[PDB]
């Protein structure tokens, strides 16, 4: 909806809500500089 | 996704 | 190409 | 989507299929921002040159779809457009300036393992995330290759593809095309020196460009699939509708217009 739309916005069930990481998640994370 |  | 959908949406 | 990979189940809960009632067809990508609001690129709706000018009546929105082709009985949700909302400063007639469309769903869509909205970036989510080097996730059911005579193989993806492209510097984005670029747009993709592949393509437009925030663990929609010149071209980059710069139009409508 807005500045952080919904309320439980972008918390994927099968993943975040489940603490499961997808095949290509960390790849993104590493770009934010580093996995440190 | 239109090309120019 | 596209499997038919319920002609209720259509 | 070129040089991507098939998505994972519930890898992108917000993906939305812009399905053409008749001819039965994929119009573009879209994104679930609410139980009732759907984000799309404006041009999926209105493009004079291709003579695009769909009435809400003409489309259905398909959320929670993994397959492009199948009609996924018990996982996917097919919706009816109540009202379409196009950017008032949208310039098709030029470089697609402010390529953003909103659609209100007649009724509220049901969250499931497959259906869930993404977040809209806050001034601070944006500042930190929207940085050159940082990778976005482009999802859609569009071309796997730039349209070619000489191309052999099936060009349409069976399943939704996922591609991860880093944010490029304006300048670089600027020096790449003879098109007038603006702040309403951005570019993502591998610089030459990087010798890597993957881009969105014809049919991917409307589709989210999301980034995951270390900050708090949520997925935010950064860009809308816009345009380009070729798909996966050497030296070329994809152009995204910069959601944040355009957020206040977004909030204004959702506000006096609905939920």
């Amino acid at each position: 909806t807005f500045g952080s739309g919904e309320a439980d916005c972008g918390l994927r069930p099968l993943f975040e809500k489940k603490s499961l990481e997808d095949k290509t998640e960390r790849e993104l994370l590493e770009s934010y500089i580093d996995g440190r | 996704r239109p090309p120019g | 190409d596209f499997e038919e959908i319920p002609e209720e949406y259509l | 989507i070129v040089e991507g990979s098939d998505a994972e189940i519930g890898m992108s809960p917000w993906q939305v299929m812009l399905f053409r009632k008749s001819p039965q067809e994929l119009l573009c990508g879209a994104s679930l921002i609410s139980d009732r609001w759907v984000l799309t690129a404006a041009h999926c709706l209105l493009y004079p040159p291709w003579d695009k000018n769909f009435t809400e009546n003409d489309l259905l929105v398909r959320i929670g779809k993994h397959s492009r082709t199948r009609y996924e009985r018990n996982i996917e949700k097919i919706s009816m457009l109540e009202k379409i909302y196009i950017h008032p400063r949208y310039n098709w007639r030029e470089n697609l300036d402010r390529d953003i469309a909103l659609m209100k769903l007649k009724k509220p869509v049901a969250f499931s393992d497959y259906i869930h909205p993404v977040c809209l970036p806050d001034r601070e989510t944006a500042a930190s995330l929207l940085q050159a080097g940082y990778k976005g996730r482009v999802t859609g059911w569009g071309n796997l290759k730039e349209t070619w005579t000489a191309n052999v193989g099936k060009g349409q993806p069976s399943v939704l593809q996922v591609v991860n492209l880093p944010i490029v510097e304006r300048p670089v984005c600027k020096d790449s095309t003879r098109i007038r670029i603006t702040d309403n747009m951005f570019c993502a993709g591998y610089k030459p020196d990087e010798g890597k592949r993957g881009d969105a393509c014809e049919g991917d437009s409307g589709g989210p460009f999301v980034m995951k925030s270390p900050f708090n663990n949520r997925w935010y929609q950064m860009g809308i699939v816009s345009w380009g010149e070729g798909c996966d071209r050497d030296g070329k980059y994809g152009f995204y509708t910069h959601v944040f710069r355009l957020k206040k139009w977004i909030q204004k409508v959702i506000d006096q217009f609905g939920e």
